């Protein structure tokens, strides 16, 4: 698969996110109970809620699609479906709200993904949310002051930078420590306090953020001279307008 | 010279507009702004007389860990909170609506037909002007021909009247000039002379009934309260009996064969009878707004005074409140008519198309809407980037897609002088935007933006209108803030480049010109900022009958 | 034939039934099952008899939590349901020996009511199917009981609720598939104001037949528009046969080669390469690695990648066995397949569209609800011509139990009335046979 | 003892009621009033400040040949001109609508049952009670998620908020006090047992939204508003992702599944959305009127008090502006709500029911139907034979028509139990009448009243309904003045006399139980009295944002 | 005079396909005989249909 025209590290960096065969870097290691905390929907040790009974309980009624189609592991169990949700800001955080929802849908299964221009959200079975959130806190999908994990209160994509370098927070759930260059979760993504901060290591340098950056800005590299990748959005355009005529 | 943001942007912010860096959560949350002070104080006095809390700063998340802004109005001097722009708080926005809610016209030629040929009298300007005197008393609610009728105080419906006008300027000189809308005196000559042409010799009334009974009760009582008083007027100025069946025509002309409402009706799932805002097509809107009567030598003021009119009324009344409510839509309107931004990027867009065309010179065609609309929306793009402090007051994805394709779309019509390739420009940077930016708007913002560039030129059923027709019930603009006042100001940019006199609808522009009205429609955006300064004095209040 | 197009067919089970059928065999203007389905949606009505009972009994009627106190009246009229059913079938028919039918289920707590086709002949509409079979009913009771002059009227309201003060019939005791006609968003919407629970429930939750009753519905709206006339009706056909009969196999092919392990972009990459397979697309242009693709027959391509939009549907809620997610693969299907291609998504942008607002008025505040409570009347989800709802009814087909607003939550009366009705039920079958039927007098 | 409408009578009159001679023509017209002196006044200083002729006495004919009489408001001490009851004048008839309007009854049930299940988090007291603290700032139009919201003034909106009730009492008692609707307080206690089985387990809220909002919107806006501030305070006290896919849940619940509208849709020739007069069933409008909680020992007065409220809203507002205007319709509305003239032919109608058969004794049939209606339809055009003064007062024949057979009708419905026989009691009242006298109504006043008999027991598709489920869109009842509020109070008369706690919808009865509405409607008609002396202070003005 | 086939009626729910069909069939058809532009002909369609689906 092709997934995005352009001649730009921008261009290769939204076909990079969406090619499941590249190998997103991994830029930190965040536990499993620390996953389930960022989260917010349960406790460690709190078995999965359930919405419905288990599949196996169901015996349905036969059916082709449902019979090719392999649920995923919390669609058998029953789980409830909950979210993630991450802000990205406009200076040049790696991911941003379109290449997020294009991606997880070539990533991830049975993925609800919803972009706005302040939240990003996916929905789905909660304990495999578990599964694709830590490789969303991981990997450069995540940015710990030029993203943000947050389920409520998004405002900041488009606001100026504090002077550490990190995004607004109206609750300040992503807080950077002076004394060792690194940023601690203290809040869940809805912003209830936790028990213990997590760690989520050092912002990236303006260097690599530029390197790995899917936003065009005249101050990085602008669409208007990516004119490959505006040449296929002007031939969508006429495109679809002679089709709807005639 | 500067952008026309950069004093705005200086105004709200203590750093330079270009500083990419500020400083947060040390304001004292609400207790930075002026507004919001009287707020908390009035919800301790509200919920202790009640017995009820009400307004609290601190239920859900504390306000003002950044700065909370004030706004420029455009084309003003003037500065406030936003919440003074909110409609609820803005009297001046209220009374805007509640003038065209309450105006209907109405043509007099079916009504002398009957006069002369069925009940074989004669109408002269005389006459005329005898009917307009007893109307005049008759239209607030006060009575002429029965004993023991009780009515309304004349003082509460001070504003409410009918004038007329007609295109044959020696019969409007003839009828009494406190009744008559005087084309001459208030257009141009070059557009009095192509609205007297489109009216002819056709007589018709402006309507207006009482800003209290709009209040209390719909836009659809007032084509019938008009009709009612137009009946008894016709019958105790022209000396029929007072209810015979020549009666009954004139009930039918005015309020079904010669009458014009400002609003159609509305399908059920969002039910509403007439003169009510989703009835309003866009070519109308432009043409109640009189910018084009006084701002004509520049198309760029007419067209967002039209912009300023129409985003207020459509996403802060009528999508904000009709059609959902709460805290709504204030700021995805202010952006279309404050900080002088949507300003910035048409001028420009108007420079580029008269360099490189010249206005109305461009082929109207595709290769035009391709050059323009992505010059100009790379043009608005990049002062958003430039600027950091300009991408933290249109914080919202929707303000800044409304803004730059509003100026991409006008600037589009202004080169081709024809609507449709203007709403093609409109799309088109939508898809733009959404690609540079990897963003758009909020969840739902662009439904009828990809339904859009194959929806422009469709012909079929429910898909093909030109854009002057569409409105807020076109099916794909039923939903959403950030484009309907836009695509008013669309429908006005070629008429505007092109010097006509209106967009869609001549007795619809010479309906409001008209200075007997509250709000002052030649200035939209100058009433704005006198409302949100508490300096606007509406009509419709109560209290005459109330306890002093 | 005016098109030269045939396509192979196939039943739910992915096995060849009729190979090179004319495409305008399986037309609704010529198809007779989709007349009979048609005709049949128009007539059919459930009505509630248990319910009905309940309301006299506690006088509860008119709407919800109405009652008048002193108007309660006992009639044992799920104790009579046959004697009831037979007086009402003989004011309901026209003759003796027409296509009537009044059939008692449930211990006779609900009875299947199929107004006869003749009554609509001489109609302009559909609503006579509720009108007659209300007022039968309500004078069947009143004759079976002899109620009085003085109570009557409590029959009516518990039968047909308090219309005619509501315009609709607010608490009534009988359901059809359609509804009013004053409910229409435009002129020639009554076939899409039908819930996608009420087509999901139809088709008891087996995922081809409620996507092919949703599109037969869809797209034969699409003629009664207008839509599918003179420069579009090859498009509205071929989307038909392949978004929703799975003509040639490709739903189905694309499911299977998808079904284990597979995401909405691993569909769309076997799409794309079908397509180019087939010859419906072509490199136009080389960029710089990136190929432009053509097509010289758009209608065609619009097809193929409507076929892929359902696959995929029928992927991503397959494998979440929850339903919410169809709004997301209905954006980002076309907006991924446009970048991938160059080429024009489904409905050359409308589905998109469609997608665009069907997600926000499914998480957000302002409106909407489940996937279940929408239709191809919605404010939100008319947008596209015919190409969207029916990817909704597979979706909600396919969940587990997720909704609060499921099928079993708002169509229940539906439901058992109305899965009955074996060409309701089974759709895919019928009109397959009889486009082998018709296939020469094409 | 005097008949009730006595004293009213000597105070309007200087001859004693039985006298048959007087004279007019030296009154001095208009002059001999203090109003339309005020109205004359007005005239000439309105007229002046706008440069158009508006009120003028010696247009049309000259108002005051004959006496122009003074009203005694039925059941008070207060005497006003009819200017004082049309309802442009009186704030209170202004509020009593508005107070209607702006209320939606909106479930919990749904909503709680989403946050056990989908969500898999708890429901208590003590959450609930947080949700309404939160709700409380929500509703009138404040934020609670997001930064930089611009919200409305406290003060415009003081008059929002948002209720609970349920039948469970140990909740009723768990939840804080000031958002509870109290039934076993505001009830009495045979009343408040029928109630609360009702409603039982079921929470429900009653929201009101701003009278400012509603007054510059429509009825419709109220169910959206509701919906869209329950929406924002559920997420902000649950802890959802501020818009997920559970959020639709809600939205469905508060705007469709659970909702109770005070009034439902119109068709197209009337169209209208939600929550307008002719939505508004009659069983629903009995049970909006409080007094069957207050006044219950006198059937009565419990059932006048509805018709007062009914005749004001659906002749006066309804029929009278919204689908006509003008001078309108205020004194077919006063006949039946002044001069005690109603009162006195229903009290003889009870006591000749409770005589002979003793309230709800009668059988349910037309031998009760042509007794007791025929009886009372005597004894009130009698008093009009034996008093002309009664007769002069109550000049047109529609006013009396009403008010004869809303006296015979109520009093079928005290005999019978039954609001059916009632209604026919109604219809051959009109017949008797018409007949007696050779005259009834104005020129369509009987289009309802020839269909009438035919269709009170018809069981066909728009003809049968119960009274109580008809309202102003019943296809008869849909045009004409004198019917609609009486056929309020005919629904009421039964119910009063057997003691239920409601007419249709026990929701409906308590939502009104509510001593923070503005308007009181345990007393209908002192607030009426209270509203024509210009003592009633409305909620809605623009005085805190309009200059000095 | 315009007569739209009986069987377009027998696959409808009501009897909107009549000036639906036609418009649509005289829409395209003038914009066939007379090449008019995909800029201008919604202006065909406005002249047939008038302002709906806005009214
Ligand atoms: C709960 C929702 C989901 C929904 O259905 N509506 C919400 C909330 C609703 C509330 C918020 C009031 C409150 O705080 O109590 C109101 C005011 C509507 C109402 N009920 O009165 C509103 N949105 Ni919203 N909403 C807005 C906007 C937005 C932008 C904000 C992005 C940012 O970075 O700040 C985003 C969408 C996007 O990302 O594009 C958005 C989301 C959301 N919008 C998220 C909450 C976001 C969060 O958790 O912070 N709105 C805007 O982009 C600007 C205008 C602004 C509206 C108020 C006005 O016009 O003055 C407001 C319009
Ligand atoms: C012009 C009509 C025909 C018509 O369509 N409407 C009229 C007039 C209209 C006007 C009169 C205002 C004015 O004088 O300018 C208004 C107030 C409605 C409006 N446009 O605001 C009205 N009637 Ni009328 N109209 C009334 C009535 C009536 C009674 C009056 C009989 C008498 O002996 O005085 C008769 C019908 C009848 O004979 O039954 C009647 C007729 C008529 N009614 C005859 C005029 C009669 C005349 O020449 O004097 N109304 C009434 O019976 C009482 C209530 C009264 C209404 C005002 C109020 O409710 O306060 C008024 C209601
Ligand atoms: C969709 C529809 O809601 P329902 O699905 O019918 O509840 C509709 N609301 C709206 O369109 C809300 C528009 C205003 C708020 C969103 C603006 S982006 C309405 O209330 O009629
Ligand atoms: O967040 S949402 O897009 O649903 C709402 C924007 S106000
Ligand atoms: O004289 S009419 O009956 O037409 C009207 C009475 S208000
Ligand atoms: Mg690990
Ligand atoms: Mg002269
Ligand atoms: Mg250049
Ligand atoms: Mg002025
Ligand atoms: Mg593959
Ligand atoms: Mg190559
Ligand atoms: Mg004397
Ligand atoms: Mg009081
Ligand atoms: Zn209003």
């Amino acid at each position: 698969a092709q997934y995005y025209p352009g001649t730009t590290k921008v261009a290769q960096n939204r076909r990079n996110f969406c090619n499941p065969e590249y190998e997103l870097e991994k830029l930190r290691e965040i536990s499993d109970e620390d996953v389930v905390k960022i989260l917010g929907h349960r406790a460690p040790g709190e078995e999965y809620p359930s919405v419905h009974p288990p599949l196996e309980e169901m015996d349905e009624p036969e059916d082709a699609i449902r019979e090719m189609v392999e649920p995923i592991d919390g669609a058998k169990a029953g789980d409830r479906v909950r979210y993630i949700q991450f802000t990205d800001s406009m200076y040049f955080a790696p991911a941003q709200p379109y290449v997020r929802s294009r991606a997880y849908l070539c990533r991830y299964r049975g993925a609800d993904a919803g972009t706005l221009s302040g939240r990003q959200i996916i929905e789905t079975r909660e304990r495999d949310l578990e599964k694709i959130s830590k490789e969303l806190l991981e990997t450069e999908f995540f940015d710990p002051a030029r993203s943000g994990v947050r389920g409520k209160s998004v405002h900041g994509h488009s606001l100026r930078l504090d002077e550490d370098g990190m995004m607004f927070d109206m609750l300040r759930r992503q807080i950077y420590n002076k004394d060792t260059g690194r940023v601690e979760m203290v809040k869940n993504q809805i912003g209830d306090e936790l028990d213990e901060p997590v760690d989520l290591g050092e912002p990236l340098d303006e260097e690599t953020l530029m390197e790995k950056t899917t936003i065009y800005r005249v101050d990085g590299e602008a669409y208007r001279d990516d004119v490959e990748a505006v040449e296929i959005m002007q031939r969508i355009h006429v495109l679809r307008s002679q089709g709807g005529f005639n | 010279a500067d952008k026309l943001f950069i004093n705005a942007l200086k105004k709200k912010f203590e750093e330079s507009p270009e500083e990419k860096k500020t400083t947060f959560y040390t304001l004292g949350g609400w207790k930075q702004s002026e507004r919001k002070t009287e707020f908390v104080n009035a919800g301790k006095e509200v919920a202790a007389k009640r017995g009820i809390p009400q307004y609290n700063p601190d239920i859900g998340t504390p306000l003002g860990q950044r700065v909370l802004m004030p706004y420029q109005v455009s084309t003003t001097d003037t500065y406030v909170e936003g919440d003074d722009l909110h409609f609820v708080n803005n009297a001046a926005m209220q009374q805007m609506w509640d003038d065209i809610r309450r105006t209907v016209i109405v043509g007099l030629n079916h009504a002398h037909a009957v006069i002369e040929k069925r009940l074989g009298k004669e109408v002269t300007p005389e006459t005329i002007t005898h009917y307009l005197e007893t109307v005049n008393h008759a239209m607030p609610g006060a009575a002429v021909v029965q004993e023991h009728m009780v009515e309304t105080h004349p003082a509460l419906v001070a504003d409410s009247y009918v004038k007329v006008f007609t295109g044959n300027d020696e019969i409007a000189d003839e009828i009494d000039p406190a009744f008559v809308i005087d084309i001459n005196k208030q257009f141009p000559e070059d557009q009095a002379e192509t609205l007297k042409a489109e009216v002819g010799d056709g007589i018709w009334q402006v309507v207006r009934i009482p800003t209290i009974v709009s209040r209390t009760c719909d836009g659809a009582t007032t084509s019938r309260w008009s009709a009612m008083q137009i009946g008894m007027s016709m019958i105790s100025a022209y000396k029929q009996a007072a209810g015979e069946a020549a009666t009954g025509d004139f009930a039918y002309a005015a309020k079904h064969a010669e009458v014009i409402h400002m609003g159609t009706y509305l399908p059920v799932r969002r039910a509403r009878g007439e003169n009510e805002p989703g009835g309003v097509p866009f070519g109308y809107l432009a043409d109640i707004c009189q910018s084009s009567r006084v701002n004509y030598e520049d198309p760029v003021r007419v067209s967002l005074d039209v912009v300023a009119t129409g985003a207020m009324l459509y996403d802060q009344i009528w999508l904000g409140s009709y059609m959902s409510g709460g805290v709504g839509f204030t700021q995805y309107a202010t952006a279309a008519y404050t900080d002088n931004i949507l300003d910035d990027f048409t001028y420009f867009g108007k420079e580029y198309v008269e360099d490189k065309y010249g206005l109305c010179e461009a082929p109207n065609n595709m290769d035009t809407v391709l050059d323009v609309a992505t010059e100009v929306t790379f043009y608005g793009l990049e002062q958003y980037e430039e600027y950091p402090a300009l991408l933290e007051d249109q914080f919202g994805g929707s303000q800044r897609a409304a803004v730059v394709a509003a100026a991409a779309g006008c600037s589009t019509a202004f080169a081709t002088g024809n609507a449709q390739t203007g709403l093609s420009g409109w799309y088109l940077s939508m898809y733009l935007h959404k690609e540079q930016h990897s963003r758009l708007g909020f969840y739902g913002y662009d439904l009828q933006d990809q339904c859009g560039a194959s929806n422009v030129f469709s012909i079929r059923g429910d898909e093909g209108l030109p854009l002057e027709l569409r409105g807020p019930n076109y099916p794909n603009y039923a939903m959403n803030v950030g484009h309907q006042g836009e695509y008013a100001g669309i429908s006005q940019a070629p008429h505007a480049a092109r010097g006509d006199a209106f967009v869609f609808n001549p007795l619809v522009k010479i309906a409001f010109a008209d200075d007997n009205l509250v709000f002052d429609f030649t200035n939209v955006r100058g009433e704005f900022a006198k409302g949100a300064l508490r300096e606007f004095e509406p009509a419709g209040e109560r209290a005459l009958i109330t306890p002093a | 034939a005016k098109f030269e197009d045939k396509v192979d067919l196939y039943d739910d089970r992915g096995n060849l039934v009729e190979e090179q059928v004319p495409l305008e065999a399986l037309s609704p203007l010529r198809n007779p099952a989709i007349k009979s389905i048609v005709q049949g949606i128009k007539r059919t009505v459930a009505v509630n008899l248990e319910g009905i009972e309940n309301a006299l009994k506690t006088a509860k009627v008119g709407g919800p939590a109405c009652k008048i106190m002193g108007r309660e009246l006992d009639l044992d009229i799920v104790g009579n349901a046959e004697s009831i059913a037979a007086a009402a079938k003989e004011m309901i028919q026209v003759t003796e020996d027409d296509d009537t039918n009044v059939e008692l289920l449930g211990g006779g707590k609900r009875a299947l009511v199929q107004v006869p086709s003749a009554r609509f002949d001489v109609a302009a509409e559909y609503s006579a199917a509720p009108l007659v079979t209300a007022t039968a009913f309500v004078q069947a009771i009143i004759n079976e009981f002899d109620v009085s002059m003085y109570d009557a009227n409590m029959v009516k309201a518990a039968v047909l609720g308090r219309y005619p003060q509501s315009v609709e019939y607010m608490g009534a005791n009988i359901a059809t598939m359609l509804d009013i006609p004053q409910k229409l968003e435009g002129p020639g919407y009554a076939l899409r104001n039908i819930m996608v629970n009420h087509v999901v429930a139809a088709t008891l939750k087996n995922t081809l037949q409620a996507a092919a009753l949703s599109t037969i519905l869809e797209q034969t709206a699409m003629f009664e528009m207008g839509d599918a006339v003179g420069a579009f009706e090859r498009m509205h056909l071929l989307g038909l046969a392949y978004q929703g009969m799975n003509a040639d196999n490709l739903v189905f092919d694309l499911v299977k080669a998808n079904g284990k392990e597979g995401t909405v972009g691993s569909v769309i990459a076997d799409l794309v390469e079908r397509a180019l397979e087939d010859g419906v697309i072509k490199v136009e242009k080389e960029l710089t690695d990136y190929k432009v693709y053509g097509t010289d027959d758009l209608a065609m391509w619009n097809a193929y990648a409507a076929a892929g939009l359902m696959a995929a549907t029928m992927v991503n809620q397959g494998a979440a066995r929850a339903a919410q997610g169809v709004s997301s693969t209905l954006l980002y299907y076309n907006d991924l397949i446009e970048f991938e291609t160059g080429l024009p998504s489904v409905d050359f942008g409308k589905v998109e569209g469609t997608a665009v607002g069907f997600s926000f008025f499914s998480h957000s505040i302002y409106g909407g609800g489940g996937p279940g409570i929408f239709n191809g009347n919605h404010i939100v989800t008319r947008h596209s011509k015919g190409f969207a709802i029916p990817c909704v009814a597979a979706a909600m087909a396919l969940d587990a139990g997720t909704q609060m607003f499921s099928p079993e939550a708002t169509s229940g009366l539906i439901k058992e009335v109305f899965s009955q009705v074996d060409e309701f039920r089974e759709p895919l079958k019928y009109v397959v046979e009889a486009a082998a039927e018709i296939k020469n007098e094409i």
